[PDB]
């Protein structure tokens, strides 16, 4: 029953806490104006401020960043809560709160909103399943790596038995605007390509020129068209460059435009074009065989696509790898010192048998609490067997 | 002997196993030294005759 | 002002090639944004020397810095070594309304960030806003009126 | 390691006093034995590739990675990565009243990448919906392309 | 900017808005939807505890009185007083173990001397441990204190 | 300098990898010291001097 | 160490190589350090039974 209580019992690494604070993630489509993102931040705040006054203390919200990246369609909330003594209950602890929040946000159309607790400590987010990465191992480009990653994303979300929530972590091939300077019309009209490209770049994208001084502190000087001339693709026609003679050409002459497609957060891993992949194992399965299944689904992919595990999948963690080897050689060291104290080889076995009697009520505590075998538990387990050792050791050292 | 081979070892994880093995074997030696330093002594000067 | 790819070839690629013989390393993660940003992260053994691992890169970062755009080292490259999890976030609010948010941002960026950031162990300060900057917003109708470009 | 950068503090106490031509290529700073460790050769077996191909395939698939591995203080390649080669002819350059300079410059001109902002970027006019990057002159990728330069 | 055949002057303000603006216009924060800047603060690999967190309040105590009219801080984020009621509610538990055992002792060794014996024996054996902890580099974290509890 | 010794101009891209672009006379014009005479530079007016 | 690492990075490369591309190993101060140490174990053994 010991061994069976021992394998029926699941396995955490470290319990999340209520750390007093937590967060919220806001991601729109793209391109998605800044203003839209702000609309949804106003929503989210209106929740933590109307529908949670008893627990909320302060929502600090930021249009402009995310935990993926900057974008106009990136949004984040910083929530602090009223003191623990002041929200007594489970109803008012992080779990339930970020729960009903996430559940409540769930609603909003064309806005991906999710609220979460800070995973325990620092950049110890090395839990929660996996992190898989495709690697352009030949000359394939962005297209063929898009499609190959789609073959994967596809064939694996059709295995919801040991693998689910399999999405890309990145941002998505939003459309782009191509401008084409037919060079010959530019030479023929007598305009410096330098002048063209300069003015295009400064007008529409700004330019840091030199620095100025502002109350005994140095700051920048940028130069850039008024916003009334860069919102619309027609506004390219409103821009004039001074030809070599003296006459001023509009871009309308020497340029040709059109819409296209391409990533806004190009990814690399270890030299080569890579794309990074996310998700978990499946509610009865571990991260290990989940990983294997990904390694196997990957195998059936086009020539030139390799794979690699980074992040939480590089390492692999704790109990089930070689930690009972530690318990084991610890035990060998123990029976050794007991063959030293008893100068027998049997007699210590009167103190070896004392062990299951402790793992039994440990394991019992575990499953009968909803709890689960982790670091805290296992050091409890060690302490258990050590103390029982003390007890038995003393009775039989007394007896002999 | 039970605590030591837990300071062993690997990863981001075992760091934490060091944070106890040491923190507790310490108290071991301290306790058992006290146990022949302080305890027997104060269990001589302060026990009342039976 | 850059697009993802422009940055990616022009900068990212061109540092990556020149990243080697940097000790005890595990891998190299490389993002390239349509906001004209790049970012490259190198990861070392647990328990490894933060500081040597810290410059050893930047030996190499300047084995290539003259092969980046004028435009890119006019702004300037940075080289941190730091957790991604924050520690705290300190917000500044004016109470009467006497200042907008851009003012506030500036006052901090010019009185508060420099000093906080100068304190040891503080491996990156990310400002929520932006220091001031003289802004010349050009008008094209009027630029061409006088036969002028940017 | 300290002995390793301490030099390169100083190497960049002078780097702007070297030719443009010399830090366009770039300076390196190793710390390593002169005795090799091993030499790994690559041979094609059918004949399907020359030696220059082989050299390139490695220089573009093999050297970067091997070199990125710790303790590997200098990889010397036996051959050379590819490179677009414009072999000029003088008889024909003078035929059209042209020097090298004009080639050089038509190239900086027509093989480049430019950065050209966004559509509806920050700040925006309120009531805008659209927000996309602009893409412009982008680098060349083929021999023919270089051929058809004006 | 230019003078005319007219003899006319063309000035900068004649072709642009001049204005104190921001380097970038993509970061807009609020605090309870009042506008509000701030600093997001990171930590450098190998740092350094509630140390750095006190240092923040150093640099800043040093700044609070030259701040303009109505400029006031807030602290919307703090993994600090977490590490402060963490360790506190450990001292608490140590204490509790001590008097609970004082009374379990009393229930068998029913005299104030035999009972005060393993009393004294407890702090000593703890206290010491911290001295040994300093002596190997381990600091009084949450884990250390839980070590002191188990 | 460019004719006889080559010149690295700028970089190009070759199957998602950045590489160099060099420029240099054909080898049929740099083997012999007489070949210096075959090279023309465009004078300020327009005429080309060898 | 480093000599095994080479065969790391490279095991990782061997299957995306084109038609008929094959390694060889014309140089190796490696299996020298491998029959060096081996023929020492040998000698220890021999001393022992002798």
């Amino acid at each position: 029953g010991m061994a069976y209580l021992f394998v029926r019992l699941p396995s955490s690494f470290l319990p999340d806490e209520d750390q007093g604070v937590f967060m919220t993630m806001v991601q729109l489509p793209a391109g998605a104006t800044q203003e839209r993102t702000q609309k949804v931040l106003n929503e989210v705040t209106h929740y933590y401020l109307t529908k949670e006054k008893n627990n909320v203390e302060s929502v600090f919200a930021v249009n402009g960043a995310g935990a993926a990246g900057a974008g106009q369609n990136t949004g984040i909330a910083f929530v602090s809560l009223k003191d623990w003594a002041d929200r007594p209950g489970e109803e008012n602890k992080v779990e339930a709160i970020t729960m009903r929040a996430t559940r409540a946000f769930s609603q909003i159309k064309d806005a991906m909103v999710f609220a979460f607790n800070l995973p325990a400590i620092v950049e110890l987010g090395t839990a929660t399943g996996f992190d898989f990465e495709l690697i352009d191992q030949a000359g394939l480009g962005h297209e063929k790596l898009t499609q190959a990653r789609n073959q994967l994303l596809a064939e694996a979300a059709k295995h919801p038995d040991m693998l689910t929530s399999v999405r890309p972590n990145g941002l998505e091939d939003t459309p782009q605007f191509k401008i084409d300077i037919d060079q010959e019309k530019a030479q023929a009209l007598g305009v410096s390509i330098n002048d063209i490209n300069t003015t295009l770049g400064a007008a529409w994208g700004g330019s840091y020129v030199n620095d100025f001084i502002d109350r005994g502190r140095v700051k920048k000087v940028y130069v850039m068209s008024e916003a009334k001339y860069r919102m619309l693709p027609d506004d390219i026609g409103d821009w004039y460059v001074r030809a070599a003679d003296g006459q001023m050409v509009p871009f309308s002459a020497f340029s040709s435009s059109r819409w296209e497609y391409g990533s806004p957060r190009l990814e690399r891993y270890n030299g080569l074009p890579s794309m990074e992949i996310l998700g978990q194992a499946a509610p009865g399965k571990s991260t290990g065989e989940a990983m294997e299944l990904m390694e196997q689904l990957a195998s059936k992919l086009p020539t030139g696509v390799g794979y690699d595990w980074t992040g939480m999948s590089y390492q692999e963690r704790l109990s089930g790898n070689q930690a009972p080897s530690l318990y084991a050689i610890s035990l060998i060291v123990v029976f050794l010192c007991l063959a030293a104290l008893y100068e027998s080889w049997s007699i210590p076995f009167s103190v070896m048998l004392v062990v299951p009697l402790g793992v039994i009520g440990a394991l019992l505590a575990a499953t009968f609490r909803g709890l689960t075998n982790d670091v805290y538990f296992q050091v409890g387990l060690l302490t258990t067997i050590g103390l029982s050792a003390k007890n038995a050791i003393l009775i039989v050292e007394f007896a002999k | 002997a039970v605590f030591v081979p837990m300071a062993f070892f690997g990863g981001s994880t075992g760091a934490i196993y060091r944070q106890f093995s040491i923190t507790i074997v310490s108290a071991m030696a301290l306790s058992v030294l006290v146990a022949l330093i302080l305890t027997p002594a104060l269990c001589a000067t302060m026990l009342k005759p039976i | 002002g850059a697009d993802a790819k422009t940055v990616q070839d022009t900068v990212t690629q061109v540092i990556e090639q020149n990243m080697n013989g940097i000790d005890n390393l595990m891998y190299m993660s490389s993002n390239s944004d349509s906001t004209g940003t790049v970012q490259i992260t190198l990861t070392f053994e647990s328990g490894t020397d933060a500081d040597i691992a810290q410059v050893q890169v930047q030996n190499k970062l300047q084995l290539a810095m003259p092969l980046l755009p004028q435009e890119v080292q006019q702004q300037g490259v940075s080289v941190e070594k730091s957790s991604s999890s924050f520690l705290m976030v300190v917000g500044v609010i004016n109470t009467d309304g006497t200042m907008t948010q851009e003012d506030i941002s500036d006052y901090v960026a010019a009185n508060m960030k420099d000093a906080i950031s100068r304190t040891s162990g503080v491996g990156d300060v990310q400002l929520f806003g932006s220091q001031y900057a003289m802004r010349i917003w050009m008008n094209p109708n009027e630029l061409n009126k006088f036969q002028l470009t940017p | 390691d300290i002995a390793q950068v301490q030099v390169q503090n100083k190497l960049q106490l002078a780097m702007p006093l070297l030719p443009q031509e010399v830090q366009q290529q770039g300076v390196s700073v190793e710390k390593s034995s002169s005795s090799f460790l091993m030499v790994v050769g690559v041979i094609n077996t059918d004949g399907t590739m020359t030696q220059e191909d082989i050299s390139d395939y490695v220089a573009a698939n093999m050297k970067d990675a091997i070199s990125r591995t710790s303790g590997v203080g200098d990889v010397q390649l036996f051959g050379s990565q590819y490179a677009m080669r414009i072999w000029m002819n003088p008889n024909e350059l003078n035929k059209f009243q042209l020097t090298p300079v004009d080639v050089i410059t038509a190239i900086k001109a027509q093989n480049a990448q430019v950065a050209a902002g966004q559509l509806g970027g920050t700040p925006p006019v309120k009531g805008q919906q659209l927000n996309a990057s602009i893409i412009a002159q982008t680098r060349l990728t083929s021999t023919e392309e270089f051929g058809k330069i004006l | 900017l230019k003078v005319n055949q007219d003899g006319s002057r063309v000035l900068l303000r004649d072709v642009a808005k001049i204005e104190l603006g921001g380097e970038n216009y993509d970061i807009i924060a609020e605090f309870n939807g009042q506008p509000a800047s701030g600093l997001g603060i990171k930590l450098a690999t190998g740092a350094n505890a509630l140390d750095t967190a006190a240092a923040i309040r150093a640099e800043l105590a040093k700044m609070e009185p030259f701040f303009p009219s109505g400029l006031k801080i807030v602290y919307p984020y703090d993994t600090t007083p977490f590490v402060k009621i963490s360790i506190h509610e450990v001292v608490k538990t140590l204490v509790e173990a001590i008097i609970l055992v004082f009374l379990v002792m009393y229930l068998f060794l029913q005299n104030f001397r035999a009972t005060l014996i393993p009393t004294i024996a407890v702090p000593v054996v703890l206290l010491g441990t911290f001295a040994v902890l300093a002596a190997f580099g381990f600091s009084i974290n949450t884990l250390t204190m839980f070590g002191m509890v188990l």
